[PDB]
């Protein structure tokens, strides 16, 4: 059949949070707090448009 | 009676026995071509219900 499509490095390339699990878990409530609208448009164009490759941005 | 009568009887005897032949070679016709390719009532074979499908979000988006 036809190729997959997927993007290259240099647009998954993106300023990765270096904190480790407990570091995250110690902010989880305040980061689900303040953070909460861009997390749940993330996880709504995610659960919408099944590729993963629709929500880069 | 008369001969009329046995004449006319032979005569709607013979019109329903013709009409029975065609009809069961017709019949023979029609379950052929609905065994072959099922596309009318008869011969559907079974298929899985599509009512028993989660449609519901799931845990994993990619689905």
């Amino acid at each position: 059949p036809g190729i997959v499509e997927l993007p290259t490095l240099e647009e998954l390339k993106v300023e990765e949070v270096k904190v480790s699990s407990a570091v995250l878990k110690a902010a989880a409530h305040h980061y689900g707090a303040q953070c909460d609208k861009t997390n749940k448009e993330f996880m709504l164009c995610r659960w919408e448009e099944k590729d993963p490759r629709r929500c880069l941005k | 009676d008369g001969p009329e009568k046995n004449y006319e009887k032979t005569l709607a005897i013979l019109q329903i026995e013709s009409e029975k032949a065609e009809l069961r070679l017709k019949e023979q016709e029609v379950r052929r071509l609905m065994r072959a390719r099922g596309d009318g009532p008869w011969y559907q074979f079974p298929t899985p219900e599509k009512e028993f499908i989660d449609h519901s979000p799931k845990a994993t988006p990619d689905n």
